[PDB]
RNA sequence: CAAUAGGAGCUUAC
């Protein structure tokens, strides 16, 4: 595509049938600075939802 | 979410230029161009139309990221010659190349009717 | 201290004591049953 | 300038 040129090699190609799967990145990018602690021990809370 | 805009690939900002020159010490009589919002369209053009002069010693291209729409280009030229002239110059042929590539299309197109 | 039996809060307005509060409420139910039977009859299967 | 706990279940990558 950059150049025009021929490939050297042949390229295997054809139609295949992909699935989206449910795991996506903005799903699980999780970052944390400073945030809530648990009442007990003080210690950054669990969860990426609960920051 | 971190998904950058897609037509920063060629609104060029305000604060950046379109074109910047640095020379390459190491040999003489040689510069560094950095062409910001282009891509492989023009760079190749320009690299295989500068690659056939003679006065030509040095020129090549590479986009370092392809998630970056830039690319940077080497180019270097013997003692008389400017690499910049040099640049003009091939600029140049390729415009009246692609003006007599469109005129024989129009008239052939017209022909062809 | 309350700092390692806090309570918590389930939906605004309620409230229920850790476990050790519980078990220590328990313990002082026991003491005052056993404060309750050296004062008077105890026919010593009470008192065990 | 303050967003509960405990459990069970289903999953992700080794």
């Amino acid at each position: 595509g950059h150049t025009g040129k021929k490939l050297m090699a042949q390229v295997f190609f054809g139609p295949t049938y992909y699935q989206r799967l449910r795991h996506m990145v903005d799903d699980k990018i999780h970052a944390r600075a400073r945030g809530p602690v648990q009442v007990l021990t003080r210690q950054p809370v669990e969860g990426r939802s609960r920051d | 979410m971190n998904a950058p805009d897609r037509f920063e690939l060629f609104i060029l900002p305000d604060d950046v230029p379109k074109l910047k020159i640095t020379p390459d010490s190491r040999v003489p009589n040689c510069i560094i161009i950095k062409f910001e919002r282009e891509d492989h369209t023009l760079a190749n053009l320009l690299r295989e139309e500068l690659a056939l002069y003679p006065d030509v010693t040095f020129v090549a291209y590479k986009v370092e990221h392809p998630l970056f729409a830039n690319f940077v280009m080497r180019l270097q030229t013997e003692e008389g010659t400017r690499p910049k002239q040099a640049l003009e110059r091939a600029c140049a042929s390729i415009i009246n190349k692609l003006k007599t590539l469109d005129h024989k299309f129009n008239e052939e197109w017209n022909i062809k009717n | 201290p309350p700092q390692v039996r806090p309570s918590i809060a389930m939906d605004e307005t309620t409230q229920g004591q850790d476990d050790l509060t519980h078990k220590l409420s328990d313990i002082l139910k026991a003491n005052i049953n056993v404060q309750k039977l050296e004062m008077d009859g105890s026919p010593q299967h009470i008192i065990n």
